[PDB]
């Protein structure tokens, strides 16, 4: 179908972050002013927000053959939004520890969050692959923002290969798909079999390769092996809008796919990715358990938590709350995530150039830095899975829904994954409690604190009052 | 397949070869007869040049069915031009496009 | 055009098979001009004149032109020949072999009424593009310039 | 049969039209340079001369860069049609084809400076790439404004859109951005060296250094008739033949490209660059903005 | 008169191919080759899926495949320009300092 003047009033996000995009980019070519710049994109984002809701005031429609835009699209684009905010203040301190352009960071960041708004509604095989190289090329730039220094121009160069390589495969798997389906609608991958013959090979594997590609996008295993490299050497900001807003966008997008495709309730997908949950979560919490950087527990970490949102994926048509336990999850892993990266974000800020190390040393964080420790001591637990946090509210929908499917193997893993979780989370806290041997009064350091703040007390008054957060899930439904 | 078609078909496949072979037969007597006895910019114009390249593809495709897109099509191809053109004062103005400092 | 189509097809086989073994930067790009212009080839077979044209334009004509840059300001592992002798590749080889077999077991068996070669026009294409069509172009134009900030960030001298 | 008479008439027509490009090259490098016979001298001249590849350097690319040089504009003749039922290949494509060889055109530079085992050779070649890079980026817009007012790639249906008003005058524009494209493109005056850096046709000699000028002004008469196609109606006219109209506007621009050569002097290399982006681009993108307005408000 | 299954097998011949010369090649300048063989590979499967079904959406998903190669064969272009003005070396296993 066409564009109507109502389909316009149904796509204001994007066009917001993409005129923040265009006004940034103007910006920079009159001077290179990094307040200004980093100022102009948290503004652009923070009208994006506004602008969701004034959509929400509007209904739901498909716009474009493309894109199709509800509640769920809603939820997902508030989301990525949220981690785009919080990626630009943490990165003001770290590029301003930088001595080179820091503008373009910016820049980057605004056109990945266009990526994830894109995924966010995308209804569409074209808008699926076009938002997965939206967000995967900016990142592609901001993993290796710092190219001089040699961990990040490592963790540029592996992101870079591996998610060109992943491309090829989600590239391929579509070409398969379109030739059997002959159509790239998501409702339409599946809709010519009928009588049973749901599980044609040429479909099923075309699905694999885009598997392949979609969980090396969620670091899932076994395309999980990038993510300790990626996540270490890339900028603490860097580390947290790929954590949380790629994950979060690619996960949202599979979950629409397998929502509206009539291939999604074959028995092959669904065991193929119960076989990947369970190694995701069983591999990330065993790897994470003698690490003694802080990054790269997170990104085994990130590996399990996956992991766990697999498994509320796979009771998707079994079961009937398992898109509420996906944004109930999502919501916990946004805001843990988001805390935990930026107290790393912060305290390796400002930047100290590419030959000083940036190790972090939690230990003893909290005899000269109470606070943080606090907040990095509540999103340990919160990724934990302890009742006071909304991380158990996640992991208490996901074993509900994976009790209501009967998904004992997947539930007795969350149990074990959970044990093992328990002891590295524990660790990292304790270690911040303890003493440290031997060893900025700006406002935007400051405004990077109360973000982490905020991050934990929404996490601790979710955990202990889950309701407004169920509530606000639930009304986002898409069209059925 | 009409006649004519098939016939400039032919035709062109004669120009491609008697082309190639006109060069290549050339190179041959030559050979044959007689008696013996960097700097970072470059990479930064071609990269300028391939995204450009693409863009103007786009712009290829806009152009031969300006009839069959009316006005909608237009305004399509403006922001398109808008955000190319703010692309290129943007690698004006920080120097990309600039050879001499 | 099926005569057309699998001689460009061989040929473009053969070239990527000399590309991935070969030793020399230049000869290997050389090769993949070599398979591009083939690829274009099989395009201009199927009735996709458009993408024949691109194919030539932007593939062979662009990229390939900014892999052959960066080689001549390299001034370029290779003595040693890695990739050749038989301990290296014994595993990958047979990898992608099995993958190969496995993707090619998924293509045969599904319905196959054949291609008619009727030649889809660029205006056709443009009608598509400028119509049902409007994000993708929006925001490829936006992906694009992504990629046109990252390679001068990371590719510029100082 | 009628078929075999008409398909060999259209072979015959296809390689009269290939050998007379071919002479017009060469007669012009002649009339650049009565004396018909010297064009012959220093054919032969070449054809006799003993052939020097270097040594030390890549025999295969060294030998590759001058076919390139002169098959890639040879072949994009191919599109031009001269009078009703004289063309070669009535493509859809069209000036796609042409874009498409001259894309394939700036290997012959890269190639010969990189076979040619010198540092100044490559260095000169790489500055040539860039520039001719930095006009291949518009030339196609500058035809896309006439593309755009004929809604076809074809060329006889930018023939037969032209039957009325010459696109010279809406696309002057266009016209001028496709003038100095073609003649950027083909590497000669004032575009003609852009060099620590020499030139790239030092090791070249012989037959090879032949091909190079023949490809050049073969390239040459490829632009200036594709000019008259394009921009000046290509066979339309009111009382002579349509083949003597296309000779008289080809020849007509032809000799203008010379008296270019003759009269013009020789821009910066970086002002060369900020010239072809900084002008020709956004010029090239507004002239087609104004032009697809244009049509669509008639 | 073409087979759509030849044309996919002949898009899968050169994406395995593109695949094994990623893995097999140390030197970052023939990967970055290989994953533009991967992508050329993809986009000519696409292009064979359109032309079957008579549709422009697989030169469309084509045009897209290839302003995908250029933008990531520029990215990865100024890394392998960035990796040999800081080591002078294009040995990939040499960059692995990050393990664990
Ligand atoms: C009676 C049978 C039926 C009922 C079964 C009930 C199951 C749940 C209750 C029992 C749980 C038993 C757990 C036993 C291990 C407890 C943890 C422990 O001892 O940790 C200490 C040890 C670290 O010691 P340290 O020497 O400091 O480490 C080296 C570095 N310095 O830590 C380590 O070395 C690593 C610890 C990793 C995390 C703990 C292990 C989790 C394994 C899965 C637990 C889930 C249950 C699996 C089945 C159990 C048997 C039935
Ligand atoms: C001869 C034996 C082998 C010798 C060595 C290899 C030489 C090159 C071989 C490949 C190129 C030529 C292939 C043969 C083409 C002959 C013409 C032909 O078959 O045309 C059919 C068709 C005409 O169009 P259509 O209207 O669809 O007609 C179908 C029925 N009416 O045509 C089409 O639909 C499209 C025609 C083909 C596309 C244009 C030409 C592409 C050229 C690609 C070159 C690749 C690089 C070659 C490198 C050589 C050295 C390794
Ligand atoms: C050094 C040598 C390198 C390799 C050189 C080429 C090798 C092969 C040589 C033999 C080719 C024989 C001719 C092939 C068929 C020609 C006719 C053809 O392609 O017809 C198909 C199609 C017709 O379409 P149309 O007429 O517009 O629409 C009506 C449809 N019946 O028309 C089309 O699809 C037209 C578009 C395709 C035309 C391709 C022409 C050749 C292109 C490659 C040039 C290479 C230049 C040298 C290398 C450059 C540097 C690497
Ligand atoms: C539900 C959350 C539970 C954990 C909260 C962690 C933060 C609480 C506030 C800080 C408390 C710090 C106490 C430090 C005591 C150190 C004693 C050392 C000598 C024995
Ligand atoms: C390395 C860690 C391994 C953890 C394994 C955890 C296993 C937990 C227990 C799973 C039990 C599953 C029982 C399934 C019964 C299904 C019966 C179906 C009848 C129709
Ligand atoms: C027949 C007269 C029509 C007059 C009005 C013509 C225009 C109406 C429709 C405008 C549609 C604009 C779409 C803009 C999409 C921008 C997407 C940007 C993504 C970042």
């Amino acid at each position: 179908m066409t564009i109507t003047p109502q389909n316009l009033i149904a796509l204001l996000p994007l066009l917001i972050v993409g005129l923040t995009v265009v006004v940034v980019m103007l910006s920079i070519a009159w001077r290179r002013n990094h307040f200004l710049n980093a100022t102009l994109s948290v503004i652009g984002l923070n009208a994006a927000l506004v602008s969701l809701w004034f959509v929400g005031q509007a209904g739901a429609m498909d716009v474009t053959p493309l894109m199709r835009v509800d509640g769920f699209a809603m939820l997902y684009t508030g989301l990525v939004l949220l981690a785009s905010l919080a990626t630009c203040t943490f990165a003001y301190p770290w590029l301003e520890g930088y001595n080179d352009n820091k503008d373009e960071f910016y820049l980057l960041v605004l056109i990945a969050a266009l990526g994830g708004i894109l995924l966010a509604n995308a209804n569409h095989l074209a808008s699926l692959f076009l938002g997965i190289e939206l967000i995967s090329l900016p990142l592609f730039g901001l993993v290796g923002y710092a190219f001089r220094q040699k961990r990040s121009l490592e963790a540029s160069i592996k992101y870079t290969i591996l998610s060109a390589a992943a491309s090829s495969f989600l590239l391929f798997g579509m070409a398969l798909v379109y030739a059997q389906s002959g159509d790239l609608s998501f409702v339409a991958l599946g809709k010519n079999l009928g009588d049973g013959m749901l599980n044609e090979p040429l479909l099923l594997a075309g699905f694999g390769l885009m598997i392949v590609g979609l969980g090396f996008k969620l670091s899932l295993v076994p395309f999980h092996l990038w993510t300790p490299d990626v996540y270490q050497g890339a900028p603490a900001p860097v580390s947290t809008f790929l954590a949380t807003a790629s994950k979060i966008a690619i996960f949202g997008v599979v979950m629409r796919l397998f929502l509206y495709a009539p291939v999604g309730d074959s028995e092959a997908i669904r065991v193929v990715l119960a076989i990947i949950a369970f190694a995701s979560i069983i591999f990330g919490n065993l790897m994470a358990l003698s690490q003694t950087n802080i990054k790269r527990l997170l990104g085994y970490s990130s590996i399990s938590h996956l992991g766990y949102l697999l498994v509320a994926l796979i009771a998707l048509q079994t079961g009937e709350m398992s898109m509420e336990a996906v944004g109930v999850y999502l919501a916990g892993y946004l805001f843990s995530s988001l805390g935990a990266f930026g107290v790393v974000s912060l305290m390796s800020s400002p930047y100290r150039g590419p030959d000083a190390d940036s190790l972090f040393s939690y230990r003893g964080l909290f005899w000269h830095r109470p606070i943080l420790a606090a907040v990095m001591t509540v999103m340990m637990l919160s990724l934990a899975g302890i009742p006071m946090t909304l991380g158990f509210i996640g992991k208490f929908y996901v074993l509900a829904v994976g009790v209501q499917a009967h998904l004992w193997w997947l539930v007795g893993a969350v149990v074990v994954g959970s044990a093992i979780g328990l002891y590295y989370y524990l660790r990292v806290a304790v270690s911040l409690y303890l003493h440290a041997p031997e060893q900025p009064s700006n406002w935007q350091y400051s405004a990077g604190g109360i973000v982490v703040l905020i991050s934990a007390l929404l996490v601790l008054v979710l955990g202990v009052w889950p309701q407004p957060l169920i509530s606000i899930v639930r009304l986002a439904m898409p069209l059925m | 397949t009409s006649t004519e078609v098939i016939a400039h078909h032919w035709a062109f496949a004669i120009f491609l070869i008697v082309a190639i072979g006109l060069c290549c037969l050339m190179l041959v007597g030559g050979w044959f007869l007689g008696g013996r006895a960097l700097s970072a910019k470059f990479y930064l114009v071609a990269m300028f040049f391939v995204i450009f390249d693409v863009e103007a593809l786009y712009l290829f495709a806009w152009s031969t069915s300006i009839r069959e897109s009316g006005w909608v099509g237009f305004v399509e191809a403006a922001i398109f031009i808008f955000v190319l053109l703010a692309g290129l004062v943007y690698l004006v103005r920080i120097g990309a496009l600039d050879w001499t400092p | 055009m099926e005569f057309a189509f699998y001689i460009c097809g061989l040929i473009a086989i053969l070239a990527t098979l000399r590309v991935i073994t070969h030793t020399n930067p230049v000869h290997a790009l050389l090769y993949l001009i070599i398979s591009l212009l083939a690829i274009s080839g099989v395009f201009f077979s199927l009735g996709a004149y458009f993408a024949g044209a691109l194919e030539i334009i932007v593939y062979a004509g662009a990229i390939m032109v900014l892999f052959v840059f960066v080689v001549m300001m390299l001034n370029l592992i290779e003595q040693e020949r890695q990739w050749l002798k038989p301990q290296v590749w014994i595993g990958p080889a047979i990898l992608s072999a099995i993958m190969l077999v496995v993707i090619v077991y998924a293509i045969l068996g599904v319905n196959d009424q054949g291609i008619d070669g009727t030649p889809i026009s660029a205006k056709a294409v443009g009608i598509t593009l400028f119509g049902p069509y409007v994000l993708a172009v929006e925001l490829a134009s936006m992906l694009l310039l992504a990629g046109l900030v990252v390679a001068f960030h990371v590719g510029r001298e100082e | 049969s009628p078929e075999l008479i008409e398909i060999l008439l259209t072979i015959l027509k296809a390689v009269v039209i290939l050998l007379v490009v071919v002479t017009c090259g060469a007669f012009m490098s002649f009339g650049e340079r009565g004396g018909s016979l010297q064009l012959v001298a220093d054919m032969i001249k070449m054809f006799f001369k003993e052939d020097w590849i270097p040594k030390f350097s890549d025999r295969v690319i060294f030998t590759l860069a001058p076919m390139i040089a002169f098959t890639s504009l040879l072949l994009a003749f191919a599109i031009v049609p001269v009078s009703p039922g004289w063309v070669v290949a009535d493509l859809n494509i069209g000036i796609l084809f042409f874009l498409m060889m001259a894309g394939l055109a700036v290997y012959a530079v890269l190639f010969a400076g990189w076979s040619s085992n010198n540092k100044y050779s490559l260095l000169g070649a790489m500055r040539a790439s860039a520039q001719t890079l930095s006009y291949e980026v518009f030339l196609g817009l500058s035809l896309m404004g006439v593309v755009a007012q004929a809604g076809s790639f074809n060329m006889t249906d930018i023939v037969n859109s032209q039957a009325h008003v010459w696109n010279v005058i809406p696309q002057f524009f266009g016209f001028i951005t496709f003038a100095i494209a073609g003649v950027a493109v083909c590497h000669r005056h004032p575009f003609d060296q852009p060099e620590l850096a020499d030139g790239y046709h030092i090791e070249y000699s012989g037959m090879k250094f032949g091909l190079f000028f023949v490809g050049e002004y073969i390239g040459i008469v490829t632009i200036s008739a594709l000019m008259v196609t394009l921009f000046f109606g290509g066979w339309q006219g009111p009382l002579l033949p349509p083949f003597i109209w296309f000779a008289l506007k080809t020849a007509f621009f032809m000799m203008m490209f010379i008296l270019i050569r003759a009269s013009l002097p020789r821009p910066r290399y970086d002002q060369v660059m900020s010239f072809g982006w900084k002008i020709c681009l956004p010029l090239t993108l507004i002239n087609l903005l104004v032009t697809a307005a244009v049509i669509l408000w008639q | 008169m073409i087979p759509l299954q030849h044309g996919l097998i002949l898009a899968a011949i050169l994406f395995v191919l593109g695949l094994t010369g990623l893995v097999i090649r140390r030197n970052l300048l023939f990967m970055l080759i290989g994953l533009e063989i991967m992508i050329n590979a993809s986009a000519l499967a696409f292009v064979v899926a359109g032309s079957y079904w008579g549709q422009t959406d697989g030169q469309v998903m084509y045009i897209l495949a290839i302003s995908l190669a250029a933008a990531e064969a520029s990215i990865g272009l100024a890394l392998l320009l960035q990796l040999h003005r800081r080591r002078q070396n294009l040995n990939i296993d040499s960059v692995s300092e990050m393990r664990g």
